[PDB]
């Protein structure tokens, strides 16, 4: 369903900007530009992701390798206007702070099989 | 109303997403 | 460089047993139905060097390569950031076609591609790759040969000090 | 100022005085800071929650690092030099942020 | 269980560190000069080795920093070079040692 | 043989208005607002040179414009 | 098999090769591609990575290609299974230490590591066991650590000792804890410290600026020149969107290898900031936004006033050919002769190529038998010329310099630091003068110091007696040579960009400065009272000191013409697009022409090629250097009167660079040099 | 008498010419030959010579305002090319 | 078709394979089916821009619209072919778009205009821009 990032339960975002969901996804809906963080860590400056260009194919939660991004289980994201719907990072990393606990329970059912 | 990108007229701090930095002419 | 010895044989026997009938030059770029002034853009054919971060030479001109080399490129154009999300915009037609898809074996059959269509081309040769060790390390054996510091003199043997 | 610092890193997995990797992102804006560039509210930022987290003492020279505590929901199997590490400077887990310090080396 | 060095860098110590000055006594320079004796004169740097052994015996039993420059200076060699073979073998003690 | 082709897709384009595949507002489109824009259009005589003119316009002159 | 050549057999097919040829080289003679992680073509072989075991029927084990010579006869198996199995526990053994750091590794779509992996290595691992673990220690403002990353090649090492010489880095330890880096904490010092960043195959020697910014498959690159100095560097820029993102060397034999220096490598960071977006025109309250038309107009107002050689043009280090042939056209038009060049060389003569030109190759240096360097410091003025100079050194020539003491990675002699050394020397009384002589392949180098000295033409009639004197220039071998530090000056050279007769000899106060992008200027060139028109891309003291400023492409953003310090005529290319209301500068000056009512016969960039073809036959010949004609001896004949003219001046012969890092406007607005820069003054 | 003339006539000299070709031939005994007298006559005027390989042997010079006037050298004796070089003055004078 | 031994009574499909590189661009692929001997062939004509292939819409009737899809695609001729009429593309449409040397995007955009209150064409302007991502190793050897 709707896209969320995910955060380490200390609060810190477990995405390492890697680049592979941009990479993988058929339909080029994730931009993504990092960089160097003060403390030192390799953290993005920017992850965008066009809904109107998603397909939802999910390929970019089995890319991730630290189940940074994960497809929640929201199908009610219907908007009045197109703009609403070019998510951006505040916006996804709120999406998953919202849905933390169903997203976290989800995945541990499905650890088992993959 | 609540969200909607950075770029919009609605947002507090517009951005014009400009990777260049522009020299400002010294003063008089 | 000695065969590939797979479909590509197959590949090059359909390539010598047929033909193209000859056309004056840029003929065919009407018959294509695309806008007449894409043919006002410039061409660059060109090899792309090798990438100084790795050391395969597959990309390269090299008899390894068994690859199309050859790029038709075309000039690049105005890009600019999208005023609500920043990204880049662009009004290039031709922005990918020549980097993803124009591929070619040898600089003649881009330059006859080009002519053909009416595109003008300037073509540019890569910078010539010798792989030729220097003197100093021609070999592993020049690494610890008397060069590096001459032959050893022998006035510290106790003999020629006394 | 910010306009003609030169971008530095603080040094929790970097060193003090190093320089930042830096895109051109947020340079016509006038953001010069990480955070600044994707959060525009007030709130608290993560790099300020995993600052708050303290560094945690093991044992040995080193130690594996799987980011959570099942090695299959969590960032891949870490192992980090324990050598050289205290509670004042530890030891960083780079998928993480973890902070990590040992004795051993001193001999204790 | 590990032995005296467990760095393969320079860990800066108030004993061990830049500003501290080693050099060979007198008689400890004319044995280093007879050690020098043995081998070719353009080939000076086979003596490291005995050098660095001569260096640690005077130094109380410790190869300092100090004691590697000393010795890379009077074999005009670059100091990596003494670095390395100091890290590499086993005899030479590069932290504080004991009277045994 | 280009010439052959080429008289096949005019062909081609007047039998998709011939037989009903394109509609009114094509021809209009594409055929008679152009035409009579150009008869409509007053423009002033540009004192500069060709150059100048695309130089003031835009830096890439290959580019096209829009609603000029 | 003619003489030299010998045959040998790999994989059941003739190859015909030198004698001096190892397994590797027939290999890739053959058209096989040997797996290799240690083995560099410039750098001393080692043989430790052992990825490159091939078969040899006379051998009984498999042997290293890079390390084994070929033998006439030699039949040699890169296919077999055996190879194929060791190969599999060689690509394995490399692999049970390395961090599983994939993802966060900036070497993720460009690792030799990864692509080895999964073309000559297994899919699945059997290791359960504890990883090696390294703490990372600090080399420098330029240079990213991870040990851990770290696969025990010496390519750092052998690069930092045989090229860059200053002989850092190295092997720390025994076994599996051995270590690579300073034993000390040290900071590398070398400008060709980037290099080791692309000689790394494995990622863990990193480019601190380029950290965590984008990953390979992102960016398009363009094959360009670099216009850092006046070695022409070849170089790939890489971008993203509109953004360049990095910038990396490419091969060319001929005048850089494959090494690229630091400055070059990382002044991109300068490119996008302190940019000139618009044209300024200046009223009482400062510098304002303006059109294009309107700067045109203030621009002919101001030049309506002035006449003659009123009208004075200074092209800066950046300028490119086709802008400096277009100003210079239209200033004859107006009637104006006093074109000159900001280095301070202005009145250098044009008259003879060979007079200003590296007339031996950067690539035949390599032959040279004993060189002399007069009042340079190649070092600071092309690292990568004085890497090749420490190539020479290392074949056995001997080197003298007659400059200040500087730090040279190679051992010199000194002859002296002073103009009557090389009196001396030009007179015949010397040991390296003897030196000189005797040498097949003798080799002279003058620097652009001597070029922009008040007592030029005494010490260039001095430094041509010892030409003759020493036979450095005969049949088949000129050996005198002159480095240059800029871009612009052998372009500007050889268009002609230099005094007209009338405004050397009466000399006229400006009242329009044009300036072509030149912010080094001395001050005392604009007479104050003048009206400035400032062209270029970064505001720099140009841009403070103008009326009107007329925004123009950079090196990345235009394709142009650079001639280098041996001639050899490179064009750039359009990586990213011109920025705001910028444009080409030899349309800036084509459309001023039209404005002032002076137009320009040129409207197109090929035209302007032709217009400099015609000034230049060579600049026809992009790519190739031309051979100069050996008129140096005419010359000097000729202008007799003058050298006797020229006095003697209390100066030394020594480099005018303070600080490498900073020379241009690019590198000035660059945050990594001023870090590079501090880091060296503390 | 006329050589002492160039530099109050030409605002610059170009001699274009090949580097080793039969049709040069002539301008490279004109250039290693009178390139000395006409400096040394005229010190302060530019007198630039270029070559290339496949150039095209010219002599050009350009007068006040832009004004160019190119007269081809190729297989001409050096006595011709000095002719060539005083008809390029007399136009010099005729404006 | 109608040999005895071998009756490919069915033609599966027509297509056609742009390859720049060669002179003669376009190789026209015909598969065939026969049901009695349970086998699939596939027939190639190696052909240019401005050559014809023949029609063979008598021999099988389902050739008429794989021809015509072919024509539209990338512009090949067939010759003696009942009604030879673009299938897919757009009416107007004058490119061919499987080539491949036309854009991925095309060159034109189709918008409704509210001052002429009709939809109209006009020339490509992107919002994003498709960002190529070129994954090529220099180690591969698979590539041909
Ligand atoms: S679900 Fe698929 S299309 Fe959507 S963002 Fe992920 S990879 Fe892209
Ligand atoms: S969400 Fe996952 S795959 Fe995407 S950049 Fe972040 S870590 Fe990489
Ligand atoms: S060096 Fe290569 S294999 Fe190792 S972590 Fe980096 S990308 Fe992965
Ligand atoms: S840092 Fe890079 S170049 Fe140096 S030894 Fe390690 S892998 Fe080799
Ligand atoms: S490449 Fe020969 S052993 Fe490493
Ligand atoms: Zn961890």
């Amino acid at each position: 369903g709707e896209h969320a990032l995910r955060r380490y339960p200390t609060g810190e975002e477990r995405c390492i900007s890697c680049k592979l969901c941009e990479a993988i996804c058929p339909a080029q809906a994730i931009t993504i530009e990092a960089e160097e963080r003060e403390d030192g860590s390799r953290k993005t400056t920017r992850y965008d992701i066009d809904m109107t260009k998603c397909i939802y194919c999910g390929f970019c939660q089995e890319a991730c390798p630290v189940d940074a991004i994960v497809e929640g289980p929201n199908f009610e994201f219907s908007t009045e206007t197109r703009e609403e719907l070019l998510y951006d990072k505040q916006k996804l990393l709120e999406n998953g702070d919202k849905w933390e606990q169903e997203i976290a329970a989800n995945l541990r059912t499905e650890s088992l099989y993959r | 109303e609540c969200y909607n990108p950075k770029g919009s007229w609605f947002n507090p701090a517009k951005r014009n997403w400009k990777k260049v930095e522009i020299w400002q002419p010294p003063q008089v | 460089a000695t065969a590939p010895q797979d479909f590509s044989l197959a590949m090059k026997k359909a390539d010598e047993i047929y033909s193209g009938k000859t056309v004056k030059a840029g003929d065919i770029g009407f018959s294509a139905g695309v806008p007449l002034e894409t043919y006002n853009r410039k061409v660059r054919i060109f090899c792309p060097a090798k990438a100084a971060s790795q050391s395969g030479l597959g990309r390269t001109l090299h008899p390894s390569s068994k690859a199309p080399q050859w790029k038709i490129v075309f000039e690049n154009l105005s890009k600019w950031e999208n005023p609500l999300m920043g990204w880049t915009s662009t009004a290039d037609p031709l922005e990918n076609v020549g980097r993803s898809t124009l591929l070619f074996y040898t600089k003649e059959e881009a330059a006859a591609f080009c002519a053909k269509h009416g595109w003008e081309y300037v073509v540019d040769e890569p910078n010539p790759r010798k792989h030729i060790r220097q003197k100093r390390y021609l070999g592993y054996g020049d690494n610890y040969s008397i060069k590096r510091k001459g032959v050893p003199d022998l006035a510290h043997l106790p003999s020629n000090r006394s | 100022a910010e306009k003609n610092k030169i971008p530095e890193t603080v040094g929790g997995a970097a060193f003090k005085g190093d320089l930042r990797g830096t895109s051109a992102v947020g340079l016509g804006d006038g953001l010069y800071s990480h955070t600044s560039k994707w959060m525009q509210g007030n709130g608290k930022s993560p790099m300020d929650y995993i600052n708050e987290v303290e560094p945690i003492k093991v044992k040995g020279l080193v130690v594996a690092s799987h980011g959570s505590d099942d090695p299959a929901l969590g960032c891949p199997v870490e192992y980090i030099s324990l050598k050289g590490t205290s509670y004042e400077n530890p030891a960083v887990c780079k998928y993480t942020g973890n902070r990590y310090y040992s004795d051993c080396w001193k001999h204790g | 269980t590990n032995s005296t060095d467990v760095f393969n860098v320079h860990h800066d110590t108030p004993e061990n560190n830049k500003d501290t000055k080693f050099d060979f006594t007198e008689a400890n320079y004319k044995l280093v000069n007879k050690i020098m004796s043995n081998y070719p004169s353009n080939y000076k740097a086979s003596a490291m080795i005995p050098l660095l052994d001569l260096a640690q015996q005077q130094n109380g039993g410790v190869v300092s920093l100090a004691v590697m420059n000393r010795v890379a200076q009077i074999l005009e060699v670059p100091p990596i070079k003494v670095y390395e073979v100091a890290t590499f073998f086993t005899m030479f003690n590069r932290s504080k040692m004991g009277k045994y | 043989r280009v010439t052959d082709l080429l008289i096949f897709k005019g062909r081609e384009e007047l039998e998709t208005y011939l037989f009903m595949y394109k509609q009114r507002h094509h021809a209009i489109t594409e055929y008679i607002e152009p035409y009579q824009i150009k008869k409509l259009l007053i423009e002033r005589k540009s004192s500069n040179s060709a150059f100048l003119d695309s130089f003031y316009e835009k830096a890439y002159p290959l580019v096209h414009s829009k609603y000029a | 098999l003619p003489a030299d050549k010998m045959e040998v057999f790999v994989n059941g097919e003739a190859v015909v090769v030198p004698k001096n040829f190892t397994v590797l080289q027939a290999c890739d003679a053959a058209g096989v591609d040997v797996p290799r992680f240690c083995y560099h073509q410039r750098l001393s072989i080692a043989g430790n990575c052992r990825m490159c075991l091939v078969e040899i029927e006379k051998a009984p084990k498999p042997v290293a290609s890079c390390a084994f010579p070929a033998g006439p006869g030699m039949k040699i198996k890169t296919d077999t299974p055996v190879i194929k199995k060791a190969r599999e526990g060689v690509m394995e053994f490399l692999l049970i230490n390395h961090p599983l750091d994939c993802p966060i590794c900036d070497q993720g779509g460009e690792c030799d590591l990864q692509d080895q992996a999964m073309i000559f290595g297994s899919d699945r691992s059997r290791f359960i066991e504890y990883k090696r673990a390294v703490a990372d220690k600090n080399l420098g403002p330029l240079i990213k650590t991870s040990m851990n990353r770290c696969i025990h090649c010496t390519r750092c090492v052998r690069f930092t000792h045989e090229v860059a010489g200053t002989s850092e880095l190295g092997i720390t330890g025994r076994g599996r804890d051995s270590e690579v880096g300073t034993y000390i904490e040290k900071l590398h010092s070398s400008e060709l410290s980037g290099n080791v960043i692309d000689l790394c195959p494995v990622g863990a020697l990193l480019s601190k600026p380029y950290a965590f910014t984008a990953r390979s498959w992102e960016l398009k690159g363009t094959e360009t020149i670099d216009v850092s100095d006046a070695l022409g560097s070849n170089i790939k820029v890489d971008c993203r969107g509109t953004e360049v993102m990095r910038i990396t060397p490419r091969l060319n034999d001929a005048i850089n290898e494959e090494w690229l220096s630091d400055k070059g490598r990382f002044q991109y960071d300068g490119l996008k900031r302190q940019r000139l977006n618009t044209p300024l025109v200046k009223g009482a309250k400062g510098l304002e936004n303006a059109t294009w038309s309107a700067a045109f107009d203030a621009i002919r107002t101001a030049i309506a006033g002035a006449k003659g050689n009123e009208l004075k043009a200074i092209a800066g280090k950046l300028a490119d050919a086709e802008s400096m042939i277009a100003l210079k056209d239209l200033f004859n038009k107006l009637g104006s002769g006093n074109l000159i060049h900001e280095d301070g060389s202005a009145t250098l003569s044009a008259d003879v190529r060979s007079s200003y030109i590296a007339n031996t190759t950067i690539a035949s240096i390599e032959k040279a038998d004993v060189i002399l360097l007069v009042g340079t410091n190649p070092r600071f003025e092309s690292p990568v010329f004085n890497a090749r100079l420490r190539k020479v050194f290392l074949d056995g020539a001997k080197v003298g310099l007659v400059g200040e003491k500087v730090d040279l990675t190679y051992a010199y002699q000194h002859l002296g630091a002073d103009v009557a050394a090389l009196e001396s020397l030009a007179s015949g009384k010397g040991a390296f003068f003897e030196a000189l002589k005797g040498a097949k392949n003798p080799v002279v180098i003058v620097g652009s110091s001597v070029l922009r000295r008040d007592d030029r033409e005494a010490v260039l009639k001095t430094v041509n007696d010892l030409v003759d004197a020493a036979g450095v220039v005969k049949e088949g071998w000129n050996g005198f040579n002159v480095l240059h530090d800029n871009a612009s000056r052998v372009a500007a050279l050889d268009i002609g960009f230099v005094p007209s007769a009338s405004a050397r000899t009466n000399p006229v106060p400006a009242k329009v400065v044009y300036l072509l992008g030149s912010d080094d200027f001395k001050d005392e060139e604009i007479p104050a009272d003048a009206f400035v028109i400032y062209q270029g891309h970064h505001g720099d003291k140009g841009a403070a000191r103008a009326n009107v400023v007329l925004p123009g492409a950079a090196y990345t953003e235009k394709a142009s013409l650079f001639a280098n310090t041996e001639g050899r005529v490179q064009t750039t290319r359009t990586a990213v697009p011109v920025l705001g209301d910028a444009r080409e500068d030899w349309k800036i000056i084509r459309a001023l022409s039209e404005v002032v009512g002076q137009q320009l016969p040129y409207d197109s960039q090929p035209q302007v090629r032709a217009r400099l073809a015609e000034v230049a036959p060579h600049f026809a010949e992009i790519g190739k250097a031309e051979s100069a004609l050996w008129l140096n001896g005419q010359y000097f004949k000729g202008v007799k009167d003058l050298v006797a003219k020229a006095a003697r001046s209390t100066a030394s012969l020594a480099t005018n660079i303070s600080n490498y890092y900073m020379t241009d406007a690019i590198s000035r607005a660059s945050r990594t040099m001023a870090k590079c820069t501090a880091v060296r003054q503390q | 008498a006329w050589k002492t003339a160039l530099t109050t006539t030409f605002q610059e000299l170009r001699i274009t010419l090949s580097q080793s070709s039969s049709s040069s031939a002539g301008a490279r005994e004109f250039v290693l030959g009178q390139y000395a007298e006409l400096k040394a006559a005229n010190p302060l005027l530019p007198i630039l010579v270029r070559e290339s390989n496949a150039a095209q042997a010219s002599l050009t010079a350009r007068y006040d305002f832009g004004v160019e006037k190119k007269v081809s050298i190729e297989n001409d004796s050096a006595s011709g090319i000095l002719s060539k070089l005083e008809g390029l003055v007399k136009h010099g004078q005729s404006l | 078709r109608d040999h005895v031994n071998l009756q490919y009574k069915t033609l599966i499909d027509i297509t056609a394979v742009d390859y720049p590189e060669r002179s003669a661009r376009f190789e026209v692929v015909y598969h065939l089916l026969s049901p009695r001997l349970n086998n699939r062939i596939r027939i190639k004509v190696v052909v240019d821009e401005v050559t014809s292939v023949p029609s063979v819409s008598r021999i099988w009737n389902a050739a008429n619209w794989f021809e015509r899809e072919t024509w539209d695609m990338f512009g090949v001729f067939f010759s003696n072919h009942p009604d030879l009429r673009r299938v897919l593309t757009d009416y107007g449409f004058t490119g061919h778009p499987l080539r491949k040397d036309f854009p991925l995007t095309g060159y034109t955009e189709v918008r409704y205009d509210y001052g002429k209150k009709r939809v109209i064409s006009e020339p490509l302007e992107l919002t994003q821009e498709f960002r190529y991502f070129d994954f090529s190793s220099p180690w591969d050897t698979l590539s041909r």
